[PDB]
RNA sequence: CAUAGGCAGUGUGGAGGGAACGAGGGGAAGUGAAACAUCUCAGUACCCUCAGGAAGAGAAAACAACCGUGAUUCCGGGAGUA
RNA sequence: GUGCCUUUUGAAGAAUGAGCCUGCGAGUUUGCGGUGCGUUGCGAGGUUAACCCGUGUGGGGAAGCCGUAGCGAAAGCGAGUCCGAAUAGGGCGAUAGUAGCGCGCUCAAGACCCGAAGCGGAGUGAUCUAGCCAUGGGCAGGUUGAGAGGACCGAACCCACCAGGGUUGAAAACCUGGGGGAUGACCUGUGGUUAGGGGUGAAAGGCCAAUCAAACUCCGUGAUAGCUGGUUCUCCCCGAAAUGCAUUUAGGUGCAGCGUCGUGUGUUUCUUGCCGGAGGUAGAGCACUGGAUAGCCAAACUCCGAAUGCCGGUAAGUAGCGCGGCAGUGAGACUGUGGGGGAUAAGCUCCAUGGUCGAGAGGGAAACAGCCCAGAGCAUCGACUAAGGCCCCUAAGCGUACGCUAAGUGGGAAAGGAGCCGACAAUGUAGCGGGGCUCAAGCGUACCGCCGAAGUCGUGUCAUUGCGUGAUGGGUAGGGGAGCGUCGUG
RNA sequence: CAGCGAGAAGCGACUGUUUACUAAAAACACAGGUCCGUGCGAAGCCGUAAGGCGAUGUAUACGGACUGACGCCUGCCCGGUGCUGGAACGUUAAGGGGACCGGUUAGCUGAGAACUUAAGCGCCAGUAAACGGCUAAGGUAGCGAAAUUCCUUGUCGGGUAAGUUCCGACCUGCACGAAUGGCGUAACGACUUCUCGACUGUCUCA
RNA sequence: CAGUUUGAUAUUGGUGUAUGUCUAACCUGGGUCCGUGAUCCGGAUCAGGGACAGUGUCUGAUGGGUAGUUUAACUGGGGCGGUUGCCUCCUAAAGGGUAACGGAGGCGCCCAAAGGUUCCCUCAGCCUGCAGGUGUUGAGUGUAAGUGCACAAGGGAGCUUGACUGUGAGACCGACGGGUCGAGCAGGGACGAAAGUCGGGACUAGUGAUCCGGCGGUGGCUUGU
């Protein structure tokens, strides 16, 4: 059997069309000086670059 | 999983949000468009009969969903039904009887 | 010298905003009015 | 004690004259107002010039000062 | 007193050997982590006691979930999932 | 007409490896693993695992797994769903799969093969050597004189200060001549004993079986190498890189750039003309700031300011893009141009922009990867040319005409002095490739012709590709395709 | 067959041991000196333990550390580190304790403060033949271009025809110095350095 | 980590005022006797020590005696010295980008106003005796340089807290993670009559990914209920 990379299975999710999505980094602390718009720009899920998605797709089974 | 020392992709993006439910159950769902082709003359629609027509896995909970249109009367006996599907069935003269 | 304060009004008792304020310049507990999203009003948020 | 620099910012004009743009595109990135906003052009927080309405970009001199203009 | 000990009589009692397999104990490092100490390698190598033709386990102070299954062992799943 | 391989910017290289032949020696295997392609069966379904029956490769077996609906942290809702007070705006979804077989890549296993110093477990070693313990043996001869002596001279015995020899030796430590102790802390025989992070040590990290800053053997074990070497048959088509970011990072690797194949698109690419744009370089100038005796200077001065280049539109003429499989590259070199560091150096070093080499044969520069000409499918005892040449070496002009040079200048050089001087290193002419050349075979300017390559044309022939015809066929790393040969099976 | 001799300096007292196989020495050892530990089931050491050596010994004995015959001597510093002794008082673990606050529907149960305590440390004295230095104190005696002195072939004297070596002094000790001992020392040395006589193929020169 | 060492606790008892005493656990490498021909061992018995010591578990201190390993890179060889992230200028060859241990400097903040809005004003320098004339940018712009700012973004007053909550059409720059601008809409507000502006500061530096954990809020959920 394959073992899926335990770390990556916790950070990426696959959609209904096979896209691989991430959460934005930088919204855990030092949130005082970050204006409201920056926090919004870091909300939600963002699609991956093609090269990055290829490696994750190929390391997560 | 190695980017030449630079922090790996899988180690600088935050973990996914939330927890997971150990007891969540998913229904096998049948849309009205593909349920009006299995019964082109109406009639009663049981779960164990839906299995024999290759519309839902065996040994699960069925839940008719409301995509499409139904033109004939169906007496569906399933585990659940969505609001739009229930309206569409009733409009076509059918009756929806849930088990759950 | 300039610490991070947490503003709060007298109704929602939810910490909405945080800001910088020079201690020695404004030793008195700072205060102003903001938009509390719980209250949905322009109430006054006294510094915690 | 030399040998320090700030990495490049890629300033400059991003849409030139005669270039068709959609509302909100960046036309110029600049420090200060080397070009002022004209008809249909807005100023951002950091002097960025962006189109307010779709059209063609056109430079000119309105009221004795270089401006950018969007011609529907 | 008495025991320790000594003497006499017997025992198809034990001792050591053996390719692999087994149960219970002790227990590394090279290696991986592109360094390294938590961690891995690995309860592996090796060592100790005891076996049998197999060993161990095994007849619920067990599961499950309000419905129910009914000693243990082994194989394929569940699943590289929680 | 300067070997083969490897490694290099670059090797005949005086860089590594190979004395020779014969035989052996490096991309494998597993999996109802992951992934992409091709093919086959069935197809809204596809398919079994364990296991059961059978002589076999045959039949059964639906536990499961993949497809069938998604969104959300989840409750949950569901062609929607989540953020949201929102019938605001958005993110994610809505408008033929599966099972074998073959191939490429990949995961875990020694995983393409070879190669350490060392680490750990269990044992073997004090017959050599270092200590100590028991019991025996040895010290010719002569002196000194408290007949004592860690006394004197000196053979045996023990040792190894000097020199020469030996140095693939007679000897893996010795020989010859000298030399030290030679009744003592001495030498020696036999028997015991101390064992590896341990012994022993009048202490040198010395000795512990020719091995010691941690012995030897077996086992873990096919240890680990960001490192070095090796990796074997052929042809056809295409064909790079030595760059950017980051890096416990710099000789490694991840992503991007550049290659190839499949699939979809089809002129979207590129070149030139024209058209619409922003600029602050070269140049120039002092209007600002500074330097400075009306004249001047300036990367961080600009009243000015091109040529080019860049962005978009359009016309004409002849590769581009999306999605996937597989890479290598990430040490560059010289030369032209614009610069920095350096000293108005370097075959120096760091950038930008071309060329060639790298990976490029052929012709020229005498030889001379990077310069000039030119891009090799194959054959040709035909022709015309390119750079460069036409007195002989050596193919073609002792060419025609005018003028200059007297220095063998041509066939190396400065300030400076009146083509000349200045001019000047070491094996042998040696600063035209050589002979020789002014009766130019030297330089200048015209005119005529010829030689000259694997270039082009002519002739014959094969192959890739698009629609008989057009284009195309150098090639290293690398990608794809088609095959030769050996052994075995039906 | 069978000693060459003499004068002087350096180091080490001496005889001895040492890097089997490039170093035999100024290195190690030594007799002597000091300090430290040990009251005997000693201290110290091998061993998990038993058990052993120490020792069939007993403070004039045994072990550890440094110096290294003998002669004259061994100066100042206890601030640092270590060692010895004292611990009033501060801090401090386990253990004891269970204030008070919670969960559940008095009981069970979770977390758990105050307070109690030893060594150790902070603190106070001594100690340098303890590691060390010369403000804690700033190198005394002795020696000094030296196994130490870069500048350096220092300067002066002697030796030679000529002396970067050598001997005796000076003292500007880059960067001597008192038991990691200072300065000397008769004898000894296959040790290092300089000089002289005998002698010679070492050499002129073969 | 071994070793040394402190305390609690078990072995561990009686009795009196942290400290005495007693004997019976326990210790004698003290004497004598037996197994016994016996310096080991054990059992007697006298002589002492004594609930101490030794030992087990828990615990503080010390611990190169031992053991496992770390001890960065760049670099005109290496060491020494210097530097490592961000912002501005020049090199940089008139888009963008572009190297050197190339040439100059700054940052790790500050302001409750030095933010928002409405309204109003123009400076430096020079000349004359606070006043007058002149003065268009040579002053100022919190903080380095540059691009701007005189229409002010410079100076002065009134009112205020948008230094917001829910969003992001469309774009710029990066290999990527990421960095930056942003129309319009809704809520609920400030200023202005109004148009309108306000999602900090004239702009560009004033900062740090994930993991782990703390605090406040909300009520979504995890093993029978």
């Amino acid at each position: 059997k394959n073992k899926t990379h335990s770390g990556a299975k916790k950070r990426f999710k696959i959609t209904g069309s096979g896209k691989v999505l991430r959460e934005r980094a930088g919204k855990r602390h030092l949130l005082e000086h970050k204006s409201s718009k920056l926090t919004r720009r870091l909300t939600g899920n963002a699609e991956m670059a093609p090269g990055d998605s290829a490696k994750i797709k190929k390391m997560l089974g | 999983r190695f980017e030449g020392g630079q922090m790996p992709l899988h180690m600088r993006l935050p973990k996914l949000k939330g927890f997971k439910n150990p007891f969540k159950t998913e229904y096998q769902v049948v849309n009205l468009d593909k349920l009006a082709s299995l019964y082109p003359e109406g009639g009663e629609v049981t779960v164990a009969d839906l299995v024999a027509k290759g519309a839902v896995r065996k040994n699960q909970l069925v839940k008719v969903l409301g995509q499409g249109e139904v033109s004939v009367a169906l007496q569906v006996t399933v585990d659940a039904v969505s609001g739009s599907a229930k309206e569409k069935i009733t409009a076509a003269g059918g009756s929806v009887t849930e088990l759950v | 010298v300039r610490p991070k304060i947490t503003l709060a009004c007298v109704e929602c008792k939810e910490r909405n905003y945080i800001t910088k304020k020079n201690r020695r310049n404004n030793p008195d507990r700072l205060e102003m009015k903001k938009h509390c999203p719980r209250c949905n009003a322009h109430t006054a948020h006294r510094e915690t | 004690r030399n040998g320090r620099d700030s990495n490049a910012q890629r300033l400059g004009v991003k849409r030139f004259g005669g270039q068709v743009v959609n509302a909100g595109e960046i036309l110029v990135r600049q420090r200060g107002t080397h070009f002022h906003p004209g008809a249909g052009v807005g100023r951002g927080g950091d002097d960025t010039l962006f189109a307010l309405q779709a059209g063609s970009v056109q430079f000119g001199t309105f009221r004795g000062r270089k401006v950018v203009n969007i011609v529907p």
